[PDB]
RNA sequence: UUGGCACCUCGAUGUCGGCUCAUCGCAUCCUGGGGCUGUAGUCGGUCCCAAGGGUUGGGCUGUUCGCCCAUUAAAGCGGUACGCGAGCUGGGUUCAGAACGUCGUGAGACAGUUCGGUCCCUAUCCGUCGUGGGCGUAGGAAAUUUGAGAGGAGCUGUCCUUAGUACGAGAGGACCGGGAUGGACAUACCUCUGGUGUACCAGUUGUCGUGCCAACGGCAUAGCUGGGUAGCUAUGUGUGGACGGGAUAAGUGCUGAAAGCAUCUAAGCAUGAAGCCCCCCUCAAGAUGAGAUUUCCCAACUUCGGUUAUAAGAUCCCUCAAAGAUGAUGAGGUUAAUAGGUUCGAGGUGGAAGCAUGGUGACAUGUGGAGCUGACGAAUACUAAUCGAUCGAAGACUUAAU
């Protein structure tokens, strides 16, 4: 099939509503300082605890 | 191997019966109640398959009679099989003897201790 | 006029005083409790609340469902018990029989009762209409282009529109089914265990609702 | 089977052995987490049969591992079979299982894909 | 018996020697019988000299299947091949011998003549 | 239905039969309830009410139509663009080849017949079936629920007693009641019987490799063959359409005048169908009319007349399955048995390697019901669920009474 009508800006804008990304993740190492993702070594000194 | 199901058909069980193994001659007496008395009837063949399990195991015998074959399932503790006895033990190389169904006359016999 | 909960164990089978066989499901059902009287003056109808299995106490930095919660401490206080984490009402028993936080027992049944049993199918997931539905294929062969498509939910052309309640694939299972007119085979008191004729619906390890029948 | 790792059933038994016996050479790699977890299974039921010390123990296990060559030391030469039965299993005598260990690293370039590194405790 | 194109072998006294399922018997839309039944089919084979000949469309009754049946004690009986017995209108044999073993649950009050002649039930 | 007319469509509204058995009407084929009979009974004929459910498989023909065979309680008639080709086919009919009969001087046509002959499209909007996020329901949360509504199911045969009784010269042969067992359909489930079971066990052929023997590995459809665990399954195993109320349809009445008689009707009172409303099963408070019950949390700063984070609680992120396209749902996160490993089992296969004895040898016997084993049952923190982060209340106004 083809579409019938063009879709308008309006419509176009509303389907996207829930297009998008979302956060790392993230936790700060308290042996680096810097942040690093949860459940994932350091990359700074390559450091991971417990 | 549940702990629940295991310990309800323990009273099931029977320790009354003989070890046999598929590929064995074996005679079993049967009560059968059809009719107006109950008499006894002897069914004998040897054994072709048993597939395992608890209270729930069964097991198959086969025979030859007037030309036609005749296949008996029965569980291994139904209260209806008086007794059993081994006549002879065959020698065979698997556990399931399906292979004697196509064969008919010399070729089905098996060997003997 | 009488109920209980318990879990679904598996299936076995036992022999007939006859001697024939019969299939039967065995059902664990332990720890239940009176928790609730709910009352015509108050609610404006009559039931008992009845709790199945005990949690864990309270815990502080509790994550999953193994362990109760405040609010669910305060009801499971007012009646003297454990916390529970199956709780369903009864409305077809008479309240005035019953007293809050006493034991409910497998001895209310005896051999030969007629029961109906209610419980959750399992889920298959998303299927197609030939397992959904039980509709017939199309022909595998003569240069068929048909096999497995919906075909038995055809419409017309003058309504411009498809009617509602069609039978299309979607997500089968897990629905709430009854079984009506089952038996009592045998109840055993020191397992808690009760032996139904039959299969109920369900998985391993799902919980079942066991009342008296109605009709 | 368990995980199919998108693989036929004759590459998947081919991939698994070779992963399995790099790890005794280098004792740590660094790979794809789904990958790891089939690994596991497979590096840990061998060290069960390095501890035995049988000759059926080893006859097994030739069916498994690789005929690599290890000249890593500067003494005399050995396979991977030497390595398993004389030094890996020296070692591990007294805990009973759960010799491996898997680190997360996280996504790659141009992938996407998880990495993790997979190492002998 | 089992569908509408099967073809049985015949076990008594008379010029019948092979048939071919016609009907099912016993109400709209059934399309399977088992020991015990009554069906209509037609004679494809015959011997010289008997009362049965080519192209009569008779009634029969089943004695033996591959599929078998069930008995309400747990136990299952399977033969060897399908046989039938060709009947009177009023269930009784017209042959004046039958071979073969038979099945057991052909006396209920219904065949019971068919069962005296058999060699072995 | 065959026709009449020529109002939309020729910058295109795809034409017969079949697959499909969806949806509707009642002028009812079966079942349910009745009046009359030239209704003795068992069958019938004709008319009235009734659309709840049901209403087979084959041979011939491209066929619709029709004839026939074997059954059935019955094998109903019609509409839906002669229902349905962005769902399927392409047998027939109106493309290009060739042949027969007939017509024509001819190129060629059929009042006709025969063999062969490309079926395109990734779904924007409405509609239909499943499944999530936001906000609302005047504090914030966890559970349990009422049912305004809506959707399912609704079929029927054969035997045995009452009874060889009533009826009938006789042959024949019951209404009204009480039981047993099926056919078709629906739903749940894997204990039994089978199917499957590409990381389970065993046998065997060719050819390469592990330096050789022995023992194993790769390729040849999973090389081929015999079995088979969990899970998914029917042809397998259980269950259901039961018993009952209320008002009615056609009919049958009681008591009664208009109309001193008569009359079911004008007032008044009864009975009466598989049909209507309940009674059985499932969904259901976004039912904005947003319902109910039991529990839990509730303080500092202003004068901001209002904020604040925190509390109860729930997630981010990790180990998973009884759940699953994703996401949701459910079992867990060290104060821990959630998954992997280790140790015991169940079930499956069928007698491992090495060694000894016997044979010239292919092989056989013992150590030993051996060895091996995916998913199934237990125990065990040896490995991984670390350390952490985010959201989430302080309860508006009017009236009445205590």
């Amino acid at each position: 099939a083809v579409p019938k009508r063009r879709t308008s800006k309006t419509r176009k804008n509303k389907r996207r509503t829930h297009f998008k990304i979302s956060v790392p993740g993230m936790t700060e190492c308290p042996n680096c300082g810097e942040y690093k993702l949860s459940h994932r070594v350091c990359k700074n000194c390559g450091s991971y605890n417990g | 191997n549940h702990k629940l199901i295991e310990a309800v058909t323990k009273s099931q069980l029977r320790t009354d019966l003989p070890s046999f193994r598929p590929g064995d001659t074996l005679r079993v007496h049967v009560r059968i109640i059809e009719g107006t008395r109950e008499r006894i009837q002897v069914f004998e063949g040897v054994v072709i398959k048993r597939r395992g399990g608890g209270v729930s195991e069964t097991f198959t015998v086969r025979k030859i009679s007037s030309g036609v074959g005749v296949e008996r399932t029965f569980p291994l503790h139904t209260p209806k099989i008086e007794k059993i006895e081994v006549k002879r033990r065959g020698k065979v190389r698997r556990a399931k003897l399906y292979y004697l169904r196509s064969l008919r006359g010399k070729a089905a016999r098996i060997q003997e201790i | 006029t009488k109920g209980i909960l318990g879990r679904k164990i598996g299936m076995t089978q036992v022999f007939g005083e006859n001697g024939e066989l019969i299939p039967v499901t065995v059902v664990e059902a332990k720890e239940n409790v009176v928790l609730q009287k709910k009352t015509v003056e108050v609610d404006g109808y009559n039931a008992i609340q009845v709790g199945f299995e005990d949690k864990k106490a309270y815990k502080k930095d509790a994550k999953s469902n193994k362990y109760a919660n405040k609010p669910a401490e305060g009801h499971a206080k007012k009646a003297d018990a454990a916390p529970k984490r199956f709780i369903r009402e009864f409305r077809n028993v008479d309240v005035d029989a019953y007293e809050v936080g006493q034991e409910v027992s497998v001895d209310t049944f005896v051999a030969g009762d007629v029961i109906d049993v209610t419980g959750v199918s399992k889920g298959k997931g998303f299927q197609g209409a030939i397992k959904r539905h039980g509709q017939s294929r199309g022909p595998m062969s003569h240069g068929s282009h048909f096999h497995r498509a919906p075909g038995s939910v055809r419409m017309a052309s003058d309504a411009s529109r498809v009617f509602k309640g069609q039978k299309i694939p979607g997500r089968m299972g897990g629905n709430t089914v009854t079984v009506q007119n089952l038996e009592v085979v045998q109840v055993d008191t020191e397992n808690k265990v009760i032996l139904v004729k039959g299969n109920v619906p369900g998985p391993k390890k799902g919980l079942v609702e066991i009342r008296t029948s109605i009709k | 089977g368990y995980r199919k790792l998108g693989r036929t059933s004759d590459q998947r038994k081919a991939m698994l052995r070779d992963l399995a016996t790099s790890l005794i050479i280098s004792e740590r790699i660094e790979t794809t987490e789904a990958r790891a977890k089939e690994v596991r299974s497979v590096v840990e039921k061998l060290i069960t049969l390095g501890k035995k010390g049988d000759l059926a123990s080893r006859r097994n296990a030739a069916k498994t591992l690789r005929n690599v060559e290890i000249l890593n030391e500067d003494e005399t030469t050995q396979t991977a079979l030497q390595k398993l039965f004389g030094e890996i299993a020296e070692r591990y005598t007294e805990r009973q299982g759960g010799y491996t260990r898997i680190l997360k690293q996280g996504p790659r370039r141009g992938d996407g894909a998880e990495s993790v590194i997979i190492e002998l405790v | 018996m089992i569908q509408q194109e099967t073809r049985l072998k015949v076990a008594d006294n008379s010029g019948a020697r092979e048939v071919l399922t016609i009907k099912v018997l016993g109400g709209s839309g059934r399309k399977t019988a088992n020991i015990g039944d009554v069906i209509v089919c037609t004679v494809k084979n015959a011997t010289p000299g008997g009362v049965v000949k080519k192209g009569d469309v008779v009634k029969a009754v089943i004695v033996r299947t591959k599929s078998g049946v069930r008995r309400n004690d747990g136990s299952y009986i399977k033969f060897d091949e399908n046989a039938c017995v060709i009947i009177r209108d009023d269930k009784g044999p017209r042959g004046t011998r039958i071979f073969g073993p038979v099945a057991r649950e052909l006396r209920e009050g219904n065949f019971m003549k068919i069962v005296s002649l058999a060699p072995e039930v």
